[PDB]
């Protein structure tokens, strides 16, 4: 499916879905910045239409 | 007056279908081998039809015009056996 | 070519079952128009011509269009095929579905015997034999028949049947009007 | 006591039967009340 | 002459306004008398049980047929004037007893279909006629559209109509397979004997008969006649009753069958026990059907069986008929109106009936002891000429389910005069209008045949001796 | 095998060639923005389409007839005279009866102005 | 036979645990109409005859009146109650 | 009625033993109906073939099981294109 013109899924791509997130401790995160990122996280209507008209 | 170009694409349509009949009646009798097709067919002349392709020897509508019939043509006479019809 | 027949014969189980299984109402209701256009087909395999047009020409496009046409403006409330519903209903499905299926095989025979009557049903197998006659001078077809015979013999359910088309008239109006 | 044709015990029906606990009761289609055709029932029915 | 009436009236209603209707009703009542009595000579063409078929094979008119369709007629004349005629001048009986405009239109079409399956010969008659006369009665249920129960009554009616009709068609191109005809005239006492014909034609006359209300398939049919309002349902009770029974004991196509005999016993034994502990009088009125459905089924199961038939049922029609317009009657005088279309509902209402207009009890108590079967009245040679052709014919154990049968419904038909001959508080003294001349005029008629129609049961005998022998 | 059936299957094959061309060939690129109970109706909308099917049977009921016009002469003619009168009345009734009109709800208030 | 002895008897039980809406209901009942005309032009077919033909076409058009008369019913059980119960009526 | 029509208007394929049946059944009465027992037989298996059925059923056993098969003048199937070829 890559021989087209719309773009495709790289196959270097389910290699890095093995691999996953490994960050370095020695480095400066949201809270250097002055920042906290956003996370990602029937029987009453029949009756009331009993009073309603629906043909004129 | 009479403006060519709004009577041009009525032209070309004109041509089109006059062009797609001709070519079809001659290959209606290319088909049949130089007569004009049969429009509307009986029972009876779908017997007489497959009657005469029985006589002639192969032939669509060769109509043969013979004194008395050949010798194979007592023996090529066909039936029909239908399925049962489940 | 052989097996037309037996073609559209599992090709309509198949579209049964689609009817009586669909998510919404009108799903089903394009099922059973596939399934009037399986039934011309087989009345053009069988040899009636004419009567596959009257399908499409009456079911289809009077009857269905009548039903489509009734379901867009109406609301109607369906649950779909939970299992949970549905499978309280299959032993009782299954024992009427093998004893209707064999009880309508059974009237097509004579026998003093149960199954000499069954099996006298799928006794199918010889090649009817279509025999040339040149008795018929004319292009009598069957339409041709239908309107003599409506028309002289059966003149009175003609117009017995002319009463029943003026109550289909009457009757709609008289319920849906409202008289001032 | 209403008796029933066994000597049972009926209902006697006054205009009392149509509240709305009596509403959609559970029963048998004979021996009920709460008719859904009553003039304290439809009571602006299509306006 | 009906169809002079149909293409006549339809034309005339829809030009009259709504003011005029029941002047309408008033008018083709007075039709239907003048067809009764300037038309009825042609029973002279049926002497000596001469039977004619009309339009080449197609209808059959014998003379048997022409007592139904004289039947039919005299009941429409009945129910017309129920609708045609005010009860009282009030401004309550005008928002009770109100026709539509076109119900006399669906009226007349109904009794078209009824008569043209009597009249049958063929089976394309029987189904064309059958179709007639159950689109009729699904818009006779329908047409008083504005109430919950007869919209509710009208579909439920709808579809168990159609399975049965589909049944029926079924049966008759299963008939059809096997004989390339349609007519029962094809039978002629030896093909019954080398063909299997069993399966067919009793799937044929259950068909046909689940539409009366036969006692597996009972209960759909005492919903609607207790969900549709009081005049409609004494119209829809009688006419499939009589027309498809009619057809049925004319054409005898299960005689000694065992089916038939399992779903008789099986319909007087609910319908006896059935209606036993019930409180609404349409209900206790309609199992009541049921039986006398239960007594013809009998019937069907025997050769020659016109007398039986023909006396039981202008015994049934006209008890029916009074016993319904009793309980119109009764409505003045009931403490409690609810429903508007179906004004009285619990038999309880009725209690106090012999002090107000105490011949009123005695006009229900005649009827009722007519159910019942009491000797000086119409329903016990009814019951009577039924137990002399279920003996003479073998039926031996149908003869006990019949009178242990009877004895159980005499409880729950007593029922009625246990709740109206009782004490009442308040009584009537002095009521300022008066019930119509007209139309308590036909409830004395229909008394006065009940009680004193024992009378020319000889001249009866002996007019058919001669019509149908 | 004929001309007849090649046209049948053929004319699938020209829209199925036509919208695979576009769904093939053209942008889909949507969005939320670019994206997107019961009302009443009068009686009439319902009624043309009900009392439509009663008047399409009788004219396939003509059909038999006038295919068979020359067999049944002089007596055929007659019963399909009745038959088509027969419906005709109920046409009258359905005309006489104004069924198939929508009319509007407010007049000018015709009534007149009176005092005291 | 087969063909509509299967409609008619798949169609019927369709009908009868029917559970979830009403149209499932007419257009069943329509679909049995179609097996009863598949098994009457078949026999009519076999027999050489029109009769069984002459029994088709006039059902045809009582299927259609049946059609007709039972949704205006259905409109009318409508106009009261502005909705339809899935489980029926 | 349309008791003999046929699909073109002529008489149906079992005619001639219907008209055979009711030809005996016009000139007897009942208590003498026995005797037009054979010709509503004939006229059944008209209808429904079942004696031929049986006896071709009874042909094709033996045939099946012979080695031999078919020691005749046999029979011919053509494609339809090929009714009167030679
Ligand atoms: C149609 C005839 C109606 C035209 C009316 C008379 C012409 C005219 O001048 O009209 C304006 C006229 C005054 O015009 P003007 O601008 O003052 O003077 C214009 C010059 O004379 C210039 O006038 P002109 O040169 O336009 O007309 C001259 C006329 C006379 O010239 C001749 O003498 C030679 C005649 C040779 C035959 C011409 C055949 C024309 C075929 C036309 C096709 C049908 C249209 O014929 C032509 O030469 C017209 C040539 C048309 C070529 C069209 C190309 C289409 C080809 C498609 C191929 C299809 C395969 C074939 O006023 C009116 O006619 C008022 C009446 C208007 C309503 C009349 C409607 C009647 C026709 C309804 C037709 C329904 C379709
Ligand atoms: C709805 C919508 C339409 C739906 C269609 C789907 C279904 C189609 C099938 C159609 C059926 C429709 C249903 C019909 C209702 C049932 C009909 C039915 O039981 O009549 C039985 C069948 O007599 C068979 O010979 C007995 C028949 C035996 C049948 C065997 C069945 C085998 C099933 C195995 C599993 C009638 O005997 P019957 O009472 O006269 O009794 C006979 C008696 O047996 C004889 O001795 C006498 O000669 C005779 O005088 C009489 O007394
Ligand atoms: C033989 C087969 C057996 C048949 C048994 C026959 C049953 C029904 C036969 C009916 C034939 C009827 C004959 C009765 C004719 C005589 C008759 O009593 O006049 C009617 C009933 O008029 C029908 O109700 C007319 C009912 C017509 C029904 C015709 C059915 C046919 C009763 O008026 P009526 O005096 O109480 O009352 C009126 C009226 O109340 C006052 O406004 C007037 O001041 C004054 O006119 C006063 O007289
Ligand atoms: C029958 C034929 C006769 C028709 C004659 C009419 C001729 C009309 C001239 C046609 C010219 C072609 C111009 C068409 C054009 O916009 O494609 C551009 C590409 O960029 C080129 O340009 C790529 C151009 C592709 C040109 C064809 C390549 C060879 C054919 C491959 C198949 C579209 O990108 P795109 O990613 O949105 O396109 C895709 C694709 O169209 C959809 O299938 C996908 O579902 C969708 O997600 C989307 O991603
Ligand atoms: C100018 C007259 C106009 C015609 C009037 C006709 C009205 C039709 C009414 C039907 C329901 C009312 C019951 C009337 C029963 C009539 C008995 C009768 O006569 O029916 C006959 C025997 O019935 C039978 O087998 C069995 C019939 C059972 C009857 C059992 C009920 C007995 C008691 C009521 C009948 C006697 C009332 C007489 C009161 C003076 C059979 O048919 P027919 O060809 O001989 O009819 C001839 C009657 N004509 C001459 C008046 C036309």
């Amino acid at each position: 499916t890559q021989a087209i013109w719309w773009p495709t899924y790289s196959p270097d791509q389910v290699e890095r879905q093995f691999l996953s997130q490994k960050i370095d401790p020695s480095a400066k995160t949201f809270n250097d910045l002055d920042l906290t990122p956003m996370e990602l996280p029937v029987s009453q209507l029949e009756n009331k239409e009993k009073t309603f008209v629906h043909i004129l | 007056a009479i403006p060519f170009e709004a009577l041009l694409p009525y032209g070309i349509i004109f041509g089109l279908l006059t062009a797609g009949g001709g070519a079809m009646q001659v290959l209606h009798v290319y088909r049949n081998g130089g007569v004009r097709d049969r429009f509307a067919i009986d029972q009876w002349d779908s017997q007489m039809m497959e009657r005469d392709l029985r006589l002639n020897g192969g032939q669509g509508r060769k109509q043969v015009d013979q004194a008395t019939a050949p010798e194979a043509f007592k023996h090529n006479h066909v039936w029909k056996s239908e399925r049962p019809l489940i | 070519t052989y097996y037309f027949i037996e073609i559209t014969i599992f090709l309509a189980i198949l579209c049964t079952i689609f009817i009586i299984s669909a998510k919404n109402p009108m799903v089903s209701i394009l099922y059973m128009i596939a399934l009037f256009v399986i039934a011309a087909m087989y009345l053009y395999l069988i040899g009636l011509g004419i009567f596959s047009l009257l399908y499409i020409m009456i079911y289809i496009g009077a009857i269905a269009v009548l039903f489509l046409f009734i379901i867009t403006l109406l609301d109607i409330n369906s649950t779909e095929l939970s299992v949970k519903s549905n499978i309280r209903d299959l032993p009782l499905v299954l024992i009427s579905l093998i004893v209707l299926t064999i009880s309508g095989l059974m009237i097509y025979s004579n026998d003093s015997i149960l199954i000499n009557k069954l099996l006298e049903a799928f006794g199918n197998d010889y090649n009817t034999i279509i025999t040339q006659d040149w008795f018929n001078i004319e292009n009598t077809t069957l339409l041709t028949t239908i309107g003599n015979v409506l028309l002289t013999n059966n003149a009175f359910i003609l117009l017995v049947l002319a009463i029943v088309l003026l109550l289909g008239i009457i009757g709609p109006i008289s319920i849906t009007m409202k008289h001032k | 006591i209403p008796s029933g044709a066994l000597g049972q015990k009926v209902p006697h029906v006054d205009e009392s039967h149509q509240d709305l606990l009596f509403r959609t009761s559970h029963m048998v289609e004979d021996l009920e009340t709460y008719d859904e055709d009553s003039p304290i029932n439809t009571s602006d029915a299509n306006t | 002459m009906l169809i002079l009436a149909i293409i006549s009236l339809i034309t005339f209603v829809s030009m009259s306004k709504l003011s005029d209707n029941r002047a309408i009703i008033r008018l083709i009542n007075i039709y239907l008398i003048l067809v009764l009595v300037l038309d009825s000579f042609l029973y002279l063409l049926f002497l000596n049980n001469q039977t004619y078929t009309v339009m080449g094979e197609l209808l059959i008119f014998n003379s048997f047929t022409f007592y139904i369709d004289m039947l039919i007629y005299f009941i429409m004349i009945v129910i017309s004037s129920l609708y045609g005629y005010n009860l009282y001048n009030n401004n309550l009986y005008k928002t009770l007893f109100e026709p539509k405009k076109e119900l006399i239109i669906l009226f007349l079409i109904n009794i078209l279909g009824a008569l043209l399956i009597v009249h049958s010969n063929d089976f394309i008659t029987l189904f064309v006629a059958i179709e007639l006369q159950s689109y009729s009665i699904y818009l006779i249920t329908a047409i008083y559209n504005s109430s919950y129960k007869a919209s509710k009554a009208s579909m439920l009616y709808f579809f168990m109509g159609g399975i049965l009709s589909i049944l029926i068609a079924y049966s008759i191109n299963t008939y059809y397979s096997v004989l390339n005809s349609y007519t029962l005239h094809s039978l002629d006492s030896l093909i019954i004997n080398t063909l299997d014909l069993n399966l067919i034609l009793i799937a044929l006359s259950l068909g046909l008969l689940f539409k009366i209300g036969i006692a597996p398939l009972h209960k759909w049919l005492i919903s609607i006649y207790e969900n549709t309002p009081i005049l409609i349902t004494i119209y829809i009770s009688l006419i499939p009753k009589i027309s498809i029974l009619s057809y049925l004991v004319l054409s005898n196509i299960s005689i000694n069958s065992l089916v038939i005999s399992i779903l008789a016993i099986l319909t007087l034994l609910v319908g006896s026990v059935g209606g036993l502990l019930q409180i609404k009088i349409k209900r206790l009125l309609a199992f009541s059907g049921l039986t006398n459905a239960g007594y013809m089924m009998l019937l069907l199961l025997l050769n020659n069986n016109e007398f039986s038939y023909l006396y039981y049922i202008t015994q049934y029609s006209i008890s029916h008929l009074a016993i319904f317009m009793i309980i119109i009657f009764s409505i003045y005088y009931i403490n409690y109106i609810n429903n508007q279309y179906n004004p009285i509902i619990y038999v309880n209402q009725l209690k106090g009936l012999i002090h107000d207009n105490a011949y009123l009890v005695l006009s229900m108590a005649i009827v009722v002891f007519s159910f019942i079967g009491i000797p000086p009245l119409l329903g016990f040679f009814g019951k009577l000429n039924i137990l002399m052709s279920i003996l003479n014919n073998g039926y031996y154990f149908i003869s006990i389910v019949l009178i242990v049968a009877s004895l159980i419904s005499a409880l729950y038909y007593l029922y009625l005069l246990n709740v109206s001959i009782q004490d009442k508080n308040n009584i009537l003294i002095n009521s300022n209008e008066t019930v119509s001349s007209v139309l308590s005029y036909i409830l004395s008629s229909l008394i006065i045949l009940i009680t004193f129609g024992f009378i020319y049961n000889s001249l009866i005998i002996d007019i058919f001796n001669v019509y149908f022998n | 095998m004929n001309t007849f059936i090649i046209f049948i299957i053929l004319i699938p094959i020209v829209g199925f060639a036509l919208l695979a061309v576009n769904i093939l060939l053209a942008v889909y690129k949507p969005y939320n923005e670019k994206l997107g109970t019961r009302l009443a109706f009068n009686a009439a909308f319902i009624l043309v389409a009900i009392l439509f099917l009663p008047f399409d049977l009788e004219i396939s009921t003509l059909l038999p007839y006038v295919m068979s016009i020359y067999l049944v002469s002089n007596y055929g003619f007659t019963i399909v005279l009745l038959f088509l009168l027969i419906l005709i009345i109920g046409f009258v009734y359905e005309i006489n009866t104004n069924a198939l009109k929508i009319n509007k709800h407010n007049k000018p208030n015709t009534d007149s102005l009176i005092y005291k | 036979m087969f063909i509509g002895t299967i409609i008619l008897v798949l169609s019927f039980l369709g009908f009868v645990f029917n559970r979830r809406n009403i149209i499932l209901a007419f257009i069943c009942l329509e679909t049995m109409l179609l097996g009863i005309n598949l098994i009457l032009l078949r026999n009519s077919v076999l027999f050489d005859d029109i009769s069984g033909s002459l029994f088709a076409i006039v059902i045809i058009i009582l299927a259609g009146v049946e059609s007709a008369i039972g949704l205006s019913l259905l409109v009318s059980y409508y106009r009261l109650r502005g909705v339809i119960n899935s489980y029926g009526i | 009625t349309a008791a003999g029509i046929s699909l073109t208007g002529g008489r149906n394929r079992c005619f001639s033993e219907w008209q055979s049946f009711m030809h005996c059944t016009a000139k007897t009465d009942a208590k003498s109906r026995a005797q037009c027992l054979p010709n509503f037989e004939d006229y059944m298996e008209c209808l429904h073939h079942t004696k031929e059925k049986a006896r071709l059923r009874e042909i094709e056993s033996v045939l099946k099981q012979k080695k031999e098969g078919l020691e005749a003048p046999p029979v011919k199937v053509i494609p339809v294109k090929a009714i009167g070829l030679v």
